[PDB]
């Protein structure tokens, strides 16, 4: 569960620094 | 306390945890492959080997409960000898 809740804040920081 | 079919299973997670870690630092928006592998491989066994601090949250919220993981396998470690 963890694991699969890592991939989504590393998507959200990476999404949220682009812009 | 463990069977044949619990140490092949709980060995082969340190390094299918481990490999995310660099996934998680190559495409950071500091951390090398080899000491990713330390770094896995030491808090299970609490030793003090090398450095493997991460950088990034997402490589270091792994790190938060992956130490936390030692702590449930070695508790109940002790609880079946006592058992």
């Amino acid at each position: 569960a963890a694991m699969a809740l890592s991939l989504i804040t590393f998507i959200s920081e990476h999404l949220f620094y682009w812009q | 306390p463990f069977q044949s079919t619990l140490w092949l299973l709980v060995g082969l997670s340190v390094h299918v945890v481990a490999v995310m870690l660099y996934l998680l630092d190559r495409f950071s928006p500091a951390l090398t492959l080899s000491s990713a592998m330390w770094f896995s491989w030491g808090v299970l066994l609490n030793s003090g080997i090398g450095e493997g601090a991460p950088r990034s949250f997402s490589a270091r919220i792994l790190g938060m409960v992956w130490a936390g993981f030692a702590m449930i396998i070695v508790a109940s470690y002790t609880a079946n000898l006592a058992a």
